[PDB]
């Protein structure tokens, strides 16, 4: 009764009845800021004088059984709840201590930081006129990557159960918290409040000095100033700048790998719908995390997500700073006797690229390069930059550069559009393009020197346009969100016909994987180890056994020739493969002969070896082989293998090590007084046969609840729609 | 709601809404809750045909996984998820097969087992008005109707609710949670568009009368109403009328660069009449310290009590002997309000109790200096109608007082030092390798070579005087209080010392608003004779009130001691303005700082310890036998320290308006220094607004001169 | 440079026309509503207070 | 780009409620014809809309308290309580 | 938060199921807990009109 009393008697005036019955809960933020807003009289001044005044601190009444009147002095700190500050620092030194120490789990993202401070070891301040660098990075270090709603979903749960959000679907992430600190709560609002500072990303804008991670800027007011700069080492790593890289390289080889399909397109939907990452799948991943990066941009295109309208080319991005783009197809001559048309694009623009290693600005009229002004890391950076610039450049003194015929294909032996060949045939070798540019005296102005065609630097003469940038261009990342419409050859073309982005810049460097990934959907293990091969081939046969079982039985013909073998079929020699078949062929028309008579574990132990086109010879065998890293093991028939080792009481099937397989509610309608009285979340009791029962949700209603009986996947289904559609 | 729609659904009920919406052209980026509608309408009749099929015998069933295993037949076959001609065919052929007439209307699902044609309504509003509104549509055939609120409500016709209760309820679900997924992000924007049977429109802003009255009166003065604006401005012609107004438009008008050599600067002009007198709060050099070397461990050292010791430590209290008056008004007072302080301050201990503060009398004479009784009358203008000294006040700008030679004689005195320290720099933990050495080396040397500075103690005054001042008019709210003028310090030999400047009495302090003004007199210690320099006391009435002993290498002088008063005002804002005046460091510090990398910044190793640590490095700082006097860093540190203390306690608009047009002139003198060739636009315009922005403020004149002296000492 | 008593000449008739080009065949109410700030300051008083 | 800001603004205009009124200085209040703060001025004007039948703004939606501005100035006779 | 229904119709729920739950095992007393539901009843007859 403690509560209601208040809101009653507050029922009691008209005009508190109204407003407590018209506006509903989802206003209730938009009232809260409904405040006078005039006591904001000085904060210093009014704080001085009630500091000067005695007795300024709300107490409870609890303080008379716990803290005296009369200090160890005979000090006045109580009233008649009033309370003066010297109660404080008193209950400061002598009072109920309490072990409660284990404080440093809930704040553990302020004392991750003391740590770094502890061994940051330091180095010298050379002072430089520090440039900024115009940068997007984040502010919260080593937070897993997490959007904000997905996680306050999981804070809301953890902190206040008992009206959690509708969110329910069945991440320990709950289980570790409400375990940990199940009775040991310390501060609910408190606790949420840091909670959702410790785990929730934010990335935005700043100029940066060389700062990457985030414990780098959370000390940059040490680092930057006006004209020095201090190099500190934290001594660790976070989440944020090594948890994304997994993602690209897994992106990345799957658009490498995508090529080779019939419909790039559709196995690259199989893949990042199948394909796990840190626990986590891949498409929430690409609709949650905002990184740029070609393979990245293509998949999440490839799901309608907007991204930033670049004309990608040479490995740079590119953004749209100012100008415009006419079409203008024209001819071209080669260097050897060759012709080829092209996409000159007219009218005047000016953009910005941006580089893995290097930044530049540049200028472009009709067939015009004017003011390209370059910074980079590496000779190589900048030769490569240049090297693309001028292929961009469109000028007749490019197209005199070319030496030999032009031939460069996709990894699948497909013809590149006449750019990408430019450029690939540049990026070996494009030293002749320098001494047939041109030559400019300049000034030795701003810092700015000129680059030879040796690449050497020099004063007072550089190539026509040019200028070396000192520690970097002014990047910019640009924020647009547009749609794109990507073909059946992942090709993107957003709304004017601009190739975007296209599979012929996406390799650098061998890819290490720091995050362990999982893919699932086709093929896509030639990469994976051979072992994984295996063990993968036989854990998808457990996984979709259910269909198999009577797939095996009518038109199994299409089960064996099932492509998901086709990389288990390369594997087992190429020379007995055709007699195998046909023997676990004639063996599986026995076992329907003679029924009844046939074990499951050696129909599993035999079956995916169907996938060759079988050739009736005239012998049997009882062992086959398997070449993996140069040797060859062997299984063999009956009863266990070194390799396929399914044990007699545990039923979990073994491969090599490898365990492989074994053999919420819903809403029914409003509050109806039939199944008795409201209730909490807490189903202990109740999850027992399956009840129903009416349960208050989150702040709203009560809804009626009953069990499920099915599972509600994002499996096929969906596209069992295109079966039923376009019939 | 758009991307939310992409992050919550399958692109293949993307491309059906591309689709719906290529049949009429709906273009998706208006449509948006049409958007909305539409693939929720569709996944709504997905997740109602998934896992219903039709056994051997005449009833419905469902299954776990999905295959044909002999069994195809939906149970239900889809209707809008196709095109529309395409969709009226499949109508129209398992019409003609089941022999069931066609309602003209669109359906969306249609049934095997029960034979009858079931559409999908999913609404906002009560679900009672949409079936209602369904039916007055759609009547006298037997047309089963099904409709699914977000809610999770569900109205069936004659409680055939037409499937079993879990298969709906996940359906039920998946709207609540996507109701729930589309708050948390704010977006119930579709709330009052399904609030027209119509499902499509967008939020419609008209523009009826009362405000289109205006709106086609808002247009330039070649138009009739705003809808042919709209439409004029929509087809609108970039021919490039610009250059034929530049054509047109005289050769008048245009901004004609002028040049500015080195020898166009002319030295500003000055006013000319009266000398400039001092209107600043409180004395600056003149006022005098009553040492008393008293460490009372300033447990809230009582300012009162603190003080009656240090009248209780001066001998030889002449007679009060009226010097310099106003010059105007009745000064007497002054000198009786003088004695009854005196009195008063020997008219405590006879109250039986020892008070804390001494509330003065009411009395005539004070009455009179702070204006109590000085006060019009509050009439309405309705009452004195027909007045003849009803003339409006005065209310004239100020006259132009001329420069004097004074201030550049205080200014002088407030850079020196002193024996005291005036200063307590809270510590510091310890210094790191890289920089946290080299902020203390610099951050420390400045202390030790401001430390000591006058205008420390200044600035400490005015923070005393005021806080003080402040504190009691929080709790002085009716009636007068005594101000004790002091200040601390701390001995050459470090022994904590009270210094008291002098007495000031407070009005009355019914302070309801910021700017509500109060009077207060002030009376400060000298032993500087008025009758030296007359004119500079304008504002103020001296009296002879005594000697004091002045010990030199051969005994005393015994100079005598005056009383310098004066009646001024001020506020709560003008009193935080100088609470806080400890800010002229950081002023003074940072604009050192600001140098200390500006001019080091061209260097591999900053240029910040050679600032110091070397003497033969020299600053030009002063000229008065018409030669550049150079001099060390520390008086330059105090120098800038007194500019930003003297321009916060003598605060003038005048100096705003100076500043800012002398910021423009010692920018392009500075250019013009490094040779880069600069003009001008209105030259005598800038010295108009410089003239303009010049009356009465001796610390305004006293730069002025400085930057007059500057550019002829410019080299220019 | 600066340019003197620039606040006092922008007439607010040429923001509504600016924003009407912005909202080149842009949707009915979306001009409506982004126009009604330039049309009130078409006709706005200035208050004096006291006096 | 301007179509793209355009885009950016009516995102705003559909999600913006009318909270995004009160983060600001101080504003004019005609129902005293006074300077006052924002939630002042706002909750007095809604409650003389209450006053009579205009009533949109309970959506919660800025738009709607639009609409009921545009209403109010159709209105010819209105009542304010003095308190 | 996140809720359609008005503020009465959760917050009256929501005192029933917290009576409800700190009688059950909580620590409350039967008449005070039956002078808590005759409040909310009033309050329910109260807003229907």
């Amino acid at each position: 009764m403690e509560r209601i009393k208040e809101l009653r008697d507050l029922m009691s005036q008209s005009r508190t009845r109204e407003i407590l019955t018209k506006t509903t809960v989802d206003h209730i933020a938009i009232i809260k800021k409904y405040t006078s807003g005039r006591q904001e009289k000085n904060p210093a001044l009014r704080m001085k004088w009630m500091m000067a005044m005695k007795y300024p601190i709300t107490a409870d009444k609890r303080i008379m059984e716990m803290i005296p009147e009369r200090n160890e002095q005979g000090q006045t700190l109580w009233s008649k709840v009033m309370v003066s500050s010297l109660a404080v620092t008193w209950w400061n030194r002598n009072g109920p201590t309490t072990s409660t120490v284990h404080y440093p789990k809930v704040y553990k993202t302020y004392f991750e930081k003391v740590e770094r401070l502890k061994h940051g070891t330091f180095g010298p301040v050379h002072f430089r006129n520090q440039v900024k660098i115009r940068r997007r990075v984040d502010v919260n270090p080593g937070h897993a990557d997490l959007s904000a709603k997905e996680a306050q979903d999981v804070i809301m749960e953890v902190v206040f159960p008992n009206e959690v959000g509708a969110r329910i679907l069945t991440l320990t992430i709950t289980k570790e918290k409400k375990e940990e600190l199940q009775d040991c709560k310390i501060a609910p609002l408190m606790v949420a409040y840091m909670l959702e500072r410790e785990l929730v990303r934010k990335t935005r804008f700043l100029p940066v000095a060389g700062g990457t991670s985030s414990v780098y800027i959370e000390v940059l007011h040490l680092t930057q100033g006006t004209c020095w700069e201090q190099m500190y080492t934290p001594g660790g790593e976070v989440r944020n700048d090594d948890v994304d890289q997994s993602l690209i390289i897994a992106a990345r080889n799957i658009v490498r790998r995508a090529t080779v399909s019939t419909d790039p397109l559709a196995s690259l939907l199989e893949m990042c719908h199948s394909t796990q990452i840190g626990g986590i799948r891949m498409v929430d991943i690409l609709r949650q995390n905002p990184t740029e990066e070609q393979a990245v941009d293509i998949c999440k295109a490839a799901m309608g997500l907007r991204i930033s309208s670049s004309f990608s080319f040479g490995g740079f991005t590119f953004k749209r700073t100012s100008g415009s783009s006419v079409k203008k197809e024209e001819e071209v001559l080669t260097g050897n006797l060759q012709t080829l048309k092209i996409r000159v694009h007219e009218g005047y623009e000016e953009f910005t690229m941006v580089g893995r290693r290097a930044t530049a600005i540049l200028r472009k009229a009709t067939r015009r390069l004017i003011q390209l002004i370059v910074s980079g890391r590496d000779e190589q950076s900048i030769a490569e930059a240049i090297i693309v610039a001028m292929v961009f450049s469109q000028e007749d003194c490019m197209i005199k550069a070319v030496r030999g015929d032009l031939n460069f294909v996709n990894r699948a032996n497909q013809r590149l559009n006449p750019m990408h060949q430019l450029l690939r045939h540049f990026q070996k070798d494009a030293k002749v393009l320098f001494q047939n540019w041109g030559i400019e005296p300049i000034d030795n102005v701003m810092g700015m020197i000129g680059i030879l065609p040796d690449m050497t630097p020099s004063t007072e003469m550089s190539l026509r346009g040019v200028r070396v940038s000192k520690m970097g261009v002014d990047e910019y990342s640009s924020t647009e969100r547009v749609v794109v419409s990507i073909d059946r050859f992942l090709r993107v073309r957003d709304q004017r016909g601009n190739v975007l982005l296209s599979p012929e810049e996406v390799s650098e460097t061998q890819g290490t994987e720091r995050l362990t990934i999982t893919y699932s959907s086709s093929m896509m293990w030639e990469i994976n180890g051979p072992e994984s091969v295996l063990v993968n081939t036989y854990q998808w046969v457990i996984r979709n056994w259910e269909t198999v079982k009577i797939q095996w039985s009518q038109d199994p013909t299409m089960l064996y020739n099932k492509m998901e073998f086709e990389p288990f079929q390369s594997l087992i020699p190429k020379a007995a493969r055709g007699q195998y078949s046909g023997f676990v062929r004639t063996l599986f028309q026995q076992m329907r002969d003679v029924v009844g008579t046939f074990d499951t574990v050696q129909i599993i132990k035999l079956l995916p070896f169907t996938a060759a086109p079988p050739e009736q010879s005239r012998m049997q065998f009882s062992s086959l082989t398997v070449n993996v890293r140069g040797s060859g093991m062997r299984i063999l028939v009956r009863g266990n293998s070194p390799v396929f080792n399914y044990n007699k009481a545990t039923k979990r099937l073994t491969v090599l090590g490898k365990d492989a397989g074994a053999l919420g509610f819903l809403i029914l309608g409003k509050e109806d007084k039939r199944y008795g009285p409201a209730l909490s979340i807490n189903e202990l009791s109740n999850l027992a046969k399956g009840e129903k029962a009416n349960v208050l949700i989150g702040q709203g209603d009560v809804v009626l609840v009953m069990k499920r009986k099915r599972d509600s996947s994002i499996l096929t289904d969906s596209q069992t729609a295109t079966k039923r559609i376009r019939m | 709601m758009e991307d939310f729609v992409r992050q919550c659904f399958n692109p293949m009920i993307v491309e059906l809404a591309e689709k719906a919406m290529k049949e009429y052209g709906e273009d998706p980026k208006i449509e948006t809750n049409k958007f909305a509608a539409i693939c929720t309408h569709l996944e709504v009749c997905f997740m109602y045909s998934d896992f219903h099929f039709i056994d051997e015998r005449g009833e419905s069933i469902i299954v776990e996984s999905g295959d044909p295993n002999a069994l195809l037949k939906h149970r239900f076959e889809i209707i809008e998820g196709r095109d529309r001609t395409m969709a009226w065919t499949v109508v129209n052929s398992i019409c003609n097969t089941t022999g069931a007439e066609k309602p003209k209307f669109l359906p969306d699902l249609y049934d095997y087992k029960e034979n009858r044609f079931i559409e999908i309504g999913v609404t906002r509003r009560e679900v009672h008005i949409y079936y209602l509104e369904k039916a007055n549509k759609i009547k006298s055939e037997k047309t089963h109707i099904h409709i699914f609120p977000f809610t999770g409500e569900e109205m069936a016709t004659k409680a055939d609710y037409t499937l079993d209760e879990e298969s709906r309820a996940r359906i039920k679900t998946r709207l609540f949670t996507i109701r729930q997924e589309m708050a948390s992000r704010g977006l119930w924007d579709s709330f009052r568009q399904s609030e027209r049977g119509e499902e499509t429109i967008e939020e419609r802003f008209e523009i009826t009368g009362t405000m289109r009255r205006l709106a086609d009166q808002s247009l330039p003065p070649n138009f009739s109403s705003l809808e042919n604006f709209r439409a004029y401005v929509d087809g609108f012609e970039p021919n490039g009328c610009i250059e034929g107004k530049l054509s047109q438009m005289s050769k008048e008008v245009n901004a004609r660069i002028e040049p500015f050599l080195k020898t166009t600067p002319r030295p500003l002009r000055l006013p000319d009449g009266p000398p400039c007198s001092q209107r600043s709060k409180f004395l600056l050099m003149d006022a005098l310290k009553l040492s008393i070397e008293d460490p009372s461990h300033e447990g809230e050292g009582i300012p009162l009590y603190d003080a009656i010791k240090c009248m209780k430590t001066f001998f030889g209290w002449k007679e009060p002997n009226i010097i310099k008056p106003h010059e105007k008004g009745i000064n007497p007072n002054y000198l009786l309000a003088w004695k009854q302080v005196l009195a008063e301050l020997q008219d405590i201990e006879n109250e039986e109790k020892i008070p804390k503060k001494k509330n003065m009398k009411k009395t005539s004479q004070l009455k009179w200096a702070l204006g109590e009784n000085m006060a019009p009358e509050k009439v309405d203008f309705e009452d004195c109608k027909d007045v003849s000294d009803l003339k409006q006040y005065d209310s004239d700008e100020p006259e132009p007082r001329s420069l004097a030679s004074w201030i550049q004689s205080e200014f002088n005195k407030a850079c020196e030092l002193t024996d005291s320290s005036w200063i307590e720099l809270d510590e510091i933990g310890e210094d790191v390798a890289p920089i946290e050495h080299i902020a203390s080396m610099r951050r420390n040397y400045f202390t030790a070579e401001v430390s000591h500075c006058r205008a420390t103690e200044y600035i400490m005054k005015g923070v005393y005087i005021n806080t003080a001042l402040l504190n009691a008019s929080c709790a002085a709210m009716d009636d007068f209080q005594l101000i004790p003028m002091i200040s601390k310090c701390r001995t050459k030999e470090g022994r904590r010392k009270t210094n008291l400047y002098g007495f000031i009495i407070k009005g009355r302090s019914h302070l309801r608003n910021d700017t509500d003004v109060v009077n207060f007199v002030s009376m400060e210690f000298s032993l500087t004779d008025p009758r030296l320099e007359p004119h500079k006391w304008e504002k103020y009435c001296v009296l002879e009130i005594g000697d004091m002993l002045l010990r030199t290498a051969i005994g005393q002088v015994s100079r005598p001691m005056f009383l310098y008063v004066r009646t001024n005002g001020t506020s709560k804002i003008k009193m935080k303005w100088g609470m806080e005046m400890r800010r002229c460091l950081l002023q003074s510090l940072q604009q050192i700082e600001s140098m200390i990398e500006a001019e080091s910044s061209v260097k591999e190793k900053d240029m910040t310890k050679e600032f110091f640590e070397n003497k033969s490095e020299t600053w030009p700082i002063g000229e008065s036998p018409k030669g550049v006097e150079e001099g060390s860093i520390g008086k330059v540190c105090r120098t800038l320290l007194a500019k930003s203390v003297f321009n916060s306690l003598y605060a003038s608009p005048q100096l705003e308006g100076f500043s800012a047009e002398s910021r423009r002139l010692l920018l392009i003198v500075q250019a013009l220094r490094d040779n880069l060739e600069p003009g001008t636009f209105d030259l005598g315009g800038l010295y108009e607004a410089i003239e303009e922005c010049l009356i009465n403020d001796p610390w305004v004149l006293l730069n002025a001169s400085w930057f007059n002296s500057f550019l002829t000492h410019a080299l220019r | 440079g600066d340019n003197t008593k620039w606040n006092e000449n922008q007439n607010p008739r040429m923001f509504l026309a600016m924003i009407t080009y912005i909202t080149r065949n842009q949707p009915d109410w979306f001009r409506n509503v982004l126009s009604i700030a330039p049309i009130m300051f078409s006709n706005k008083m200035a208050r004096l207070g006291k006096g | 780009i301007f179509e793209n800001s355009c885009l950016e603004t009516m995102e705003v205009v559909q999600q913006t409620r009318v909270d995004k009124l009160t983060q600001g200085r101080q504003t004019y209040d005609w129902t005293l014809n006074r300077n006052q703060p924002a939630a002042t001025a706002l909750a007095n004007t809604i409650e003389v809309f209450r006053s009579n039948d205009l009533t949109a703004n309970e959506s919660g939606r800025l738009i709607d308290f639009l609409k009921d501005v545009m209403e109010s100035m159709d209105k010819e006779e209105m009542e304010i309580t003095a308190h | 938060p996140v809720g359609i229904s008005s503020m009465v119709e959760a917050m009256v729920s929501r005192a029933r199921i917290d009576a409800r739950i700190d009688f059950e095992s909580g620590r409350i007393k039967k008449e005070e807990f039956a002078e808590i539901m005759k409040i909310c009843s009033t309050i329910e007859e109260l807003r229907r009109q």
